[PDB]
């Protein structure tokens, strides 16, 4: 359900990295698969060569956090007056839930979620970390 | 622009924002308003450093870089008893407990 | 009444805008002007009024949003003051 279209219609996109974040590029292809692409060090832009009504979608490249693109979670490359589409990808305003839980899981071994003095439902949360997976299915949905 | 400042005495410590082209004559208003002390029986430091009604916050040190939301700059606050000032005196937060081994 | 008190475990008092406090359900339930907290040090309690400002400041914001720091050595005791508050 979650798929680029293939248009074969090129569009040319700047993906600019305005996160603290190592970024990973992913692409839904034609099947709806995740491809993952080149990743881009914090504060760093792509000008990269897409197409109208690809899907792409960015994340934490170590951790699989997810990041936003002009304001929301999915980039659709659109019609070029001859200039590139830019793509501004940033944080969100993570949950302090959420940013404690990314800050425990970066001290901490997934082996050792389970030694934390912590309720079991916190253990859950650690374990169940950001996946493109649970996301597209959620996305589609 | 925005400032974002911890006024701190004893054990009170107030969350508030101020424009950086505000006084600390203005911010002593605020604080009023919360503690129900006037500006006359408040003074107002950055560390030890006592500072004039009059000056800007911003001539006082607290700019966008230095007084952010997720990290604010502190401003001690003193009271006058009635004749004559307290030492300005900050209780300092409580202390984290050791790194648990699995942190380490 | 503009501005609330949050008490921490050991008898600091935070005094945080209403509207800031009350992003936390927990906290709203709590307070229906003070909240005393049993559980949550000053060391943890400041962080979580500090988290208040920045989402407050950065929510639905064009701006290039920093990240919210927190030291590893509170890491714990704030997830689950974050977890109890709901946020
Ligand atoms: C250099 C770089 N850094 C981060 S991403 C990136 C990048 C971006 C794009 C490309 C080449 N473009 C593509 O692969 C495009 C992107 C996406 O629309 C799919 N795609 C295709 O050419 C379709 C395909 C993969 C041949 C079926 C190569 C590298």
């Amino acid at each position: 359900v979650l798929r680029s279209v293939n248009s074969r219609e090129p569009s040319q996109v700047i993906f600019c990295n305005r996160s603290p974040r190592v970024v990973l590029p992913v692409w839904l292809n034609f099947d709806g698969e995740p491809q993952p692409y080149p990743t881009l060090p914090p504060g760093t832009g792509r000008r990269i060569h897409s197409y109208r009504g690809h899907l792409w979608l960015f994340r934490d490249a170590g951790t699989h956090d997810g990041l936003l693109v002009n304001q929301t979670e999915l980039f659709v490359p659109s019609l070029n007056d001859g200039q590139p589409i830019f793509a501004n990808i940033t944080l969100p305003v993570y949950t302090l839930k959420e940013r404690c839980l990314q800050v425990v899981r970066s001290l901490v071994k997934p082996e050792n979620y389970r030694r934390l003095d912590i309720v079991r439902s916190l253990y859950e949360d650690l374990e169940d970390h950001p996946n493109v997976q649970k996301d597209l299915e959620r996305l589609t949905q | 622009m925005d400032v974002f400042l911890m006024i701190r005495r004893h054990k009170t410590t107030i969350f508030t924002d101020a424009k950086e082209s505000s006084t600390v004559f203005e911010l002593k208003r605020i604080v009023e308003g919360i503690l129900k002390r006037p500006p006359d029986e408040q003074r107002l430091y950055k560390d030890d450093q006592l500072l004039d009604d009059g000056k800007t916050l911003g001539e006082c040190g607290f700019t966008s870089q230095t007084a952010r939301p997720q990290a604010p700059a502190t401003v001690g606050l003193a009271f006058r008893a009635d004749d004559t000032f307290e030492a300005l005196c900050i209780e300092p937060f409580s202390s984290p407990p050791e790194l648990p081994d699995v942190m380490k | 009444m503009m501005y609330v008190k949050l008490i921490s475990s050991d008898g600091h008092e935070f005094i945080v805008k209403r509207e800031h406090a009350l992003t936390s359900g927990t906290i709203k339930a709590m307070l229906s002007n003070e909240v005393n907290f049993r559980e949550i040090p000053s060391h943890v309690l400041s962080k979580v009024c500090m988290y208040f400002t920045y989402k407050v400041r950065y929510t639905n914001s064009s701006t290039e949003i920093p990240e919210f720091p927190i030291a590893p050595e509170i890491a714990l005791e704030l997830l689950m003051a974050a977890n109890f508050l709901d946020c």
